[PDB]
């Protein structure tokens, strides 16, 4: 179990770890959060109670360093920081323990949330969808546009997700026009998971990280590129089973998870019920439909 | 964006641009079977493809043999719109090439947008205008081209005949959505008024009758009661 230590906190903030969330008061004696379970990645964001715009957040991977929290009062966030020394890291560590001044990562035993969340999702591709290469942990916000977004502007703090475009030369084969615009399987299949990907999982491990960033930040180019990737295998008619039966789980773990009162912004209606009663695959998203049906019969 | 009365002299510029109706591209009758079902069989179509600006029609026409073994006929039959509008623009030098097409019917536009891929600078574009060009096949030379057809092919017309030597195109294309829209309306009494004086003929080379300026406002007259009478007819008024 790891730990990322704060060095104060000087302003009244919403923290949150994962699915977690606790307020901080100005100037209350916080240190960190504790107990953090190895082996995931993990996300640390805020919420500042004067200004609820911007929430924003850092991905993260213990395995790969000594991380902590410090309030910059110049530009105004609690910014990630890694620490080289180890043994002054330690020696902090500890003695905010034995001072009892941190939260401990709230896990319950039976509790698979977290991993069947971020089962696909991998550091090392995280940063590369957002570049920043002198940290080993990423930062993203709830304004940051995407690489998408931006064709249609600073680079820099863009999401790189990969371009999905149904009415796109890429998608669409010379000769197969109305074929691969019906069935999208080419694009999914060669285009995209041999081509780009690689591999399923891969492609599982970018749609998972843009939903929990739709999720934990609001933020919109994130939801269209879930939207997208959920929508390029629901319309292709050719997909291996083991794709269509992990898609039904990851699916039905973010429906699961997703706050009951963000349902109208962070859902899209038309690809809903486009995927789960018309397309291909309407028939092979059980788990999904499901949770979708009993949780959020309105968007149906 | 769409097309509509507000941007309506965008027609008559001097920019190429194409109206493109499917309506008459997969066309049936409905009989029934020995066995008391009912079965469609396929007669020809054509592509109703219009240059508002010059007249000039590119008919393409559909024969009944590019059905044979599909399914989804009424589906594929936008797709084949599409495939052969594409082909028509790669058919023509570049300086001919529209910078517009407008697409009577919204279904075409996604069909259409994928075809043209490779001409990204050319808008695919609906419109909010009611036009009447389904009634293309009460024109008896059209229709005669299209039921002849043994096999696939592109004929070429003017739609306005000699109209824009005496008038603009902006006169002219109200003259024939007038037309054509009387003859969609009461096909019957639109082709006695177009016919009724024996002495005015269709030339050779013409779709319509030879009528002097004044006999054209005494048709457009006609044409205009057909289709408020038939409004009448219709709705008892
Ligand atoms: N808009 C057109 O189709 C023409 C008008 C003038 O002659 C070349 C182009």
């Amino acid at each position: 179990m790891n730990t990322v230590p704060f060095t104060s906190a000087p302003i009244e903030v919403t923290i949150g770890i994962d699915q977690y969330s606790f307020n901080v008061k100005e100037n209350q004696p916080f240190h960190g959060i504790k107990d953090i379970p190895i082996g995931h990645v993990h996300v640390i964001h805020f919420q500042h109670a004067d200004n609820s715009s911007m929430r924003y957040g850092y991905w993260f991977d213990c395995r790969m360093g000594n991380f902590y929290i410090q309030y910059d009062p110049k530009d105004g966030l609690y910014k990630m920081m890694e620490e080289r020394d180890g043994a002054k890291f330690e020696n902090i560590v500890h003695n905010f323990k034995e001072r009892q001044m941190m939260v401990s990562y709230p896990k319950i035993d039976e509790d698979d949330t977290w991993y069947n969340l971020t089962e696909f999702v991998q550091m090392d591709k995280i940063r590369k969808i957002v570049r920043k290469d002198e940290n080993q942990f990423s930062y993203v916000d709830s304004s940051m546009t995407t690489v998408q977004e931006n064709e249609l502007s600073d680079p820099a703090h863009s999401l790189n997700y990969t371009v999905i475009n149904f009415k796109s030369r890429e998608a669409i084969r010379p000769g197969h026009e109305m074929e691969d615009f019906l069935d999208k399987s080419y694009y999914l299949n060669t285009v995209m998971l041999q081509g780009i990907f690689k591999n399923s999982s891969n492609y599982f491990g970018e749609l998972q990280f843009a939903f929990l960033n739709a999720m934990f930040f609001g933020n919109y180019g994130s939801s269209l590129q879930w939207h997208a990737m959920i929508e390029l295998i629901c319309s292709s008619a050719t997909v291996p089973k083991h794709m269509l039966d992990k898609l039904d789980e990851i699916l039905y773990y973010q429906i699961k998870t997703l706050p009951e009162q963000y349902s109208d912004i962070l859902l899209n209606e038309r690809v809903w019920n486009i995927c789960l009663y018309s397309s291909f695959q309407k028939n092979s998203l059980h788990n999904t439909e499901k949770i979708m049906e009993n949780k959020y019969p309105e968007l149906l | 964006g769409a097309m509509n009365s507000s941007n309506y002299a965008e027609l008559f510029n001097n920019d190429i641009k194409l109206f493109v109706d499917d309506t008459n591209v997969y066309r049936v009758t409905v009989h029934k079977t020995f066995e008391g079902n009912v079965a469609t069989k396929a007669i020809n179509g054509c592509i109703f493809t219009l240059n508002p600006k010059t007249g000039h029609l590119f008919l393409k026409i559909i024969h009944t043999s590019v059905w044979a073994g599909q399914k989804r006929l009424s589906q594929l039959a936008k797709w084949k719109t599409a495939e052969e509008v594409s082909a028509l623009v790669r058919s023509l030098p570049k300086e001919e090439q529209p910078k517009q097409i407008i697409v009577t019917r919204k279904a075409m536009l996604d069909p259409l947008e994928v075809h043209m891929l490779d001409f990204p600078n050319i808008a695919i574009r609906p419109t909010e205008l009611r036009l009447p060009f389904s009634a293309a096949m009460s024109i008896d030379k059209l229709s005669d081209v299209v039921m002849k057809a043994t096999e696939p092919q592109m004929v070429l017309f003017n739609i306005y005949d000699d109209w824009l030597d005496r008038i603009s195109s902006y006169t002219a294309f109200s003259r024939l959505t007038l037309l054509l829209r009387a003859l969609k309306t009461n096909e019957e009494s639109a082709k006695m008024i177009l016919l009724s004086d024996p002495t005015i003929t269709i030339k050779s080379y013409h779709l319509w009758p030879s009528f002097t300026d004044e006999q054209w406002i005494t048709i457009e007259s006609q044409m205009r009661d057909l289709i408020l009478t038939e409004y009448g007819r219709k709705y008892n008024v």
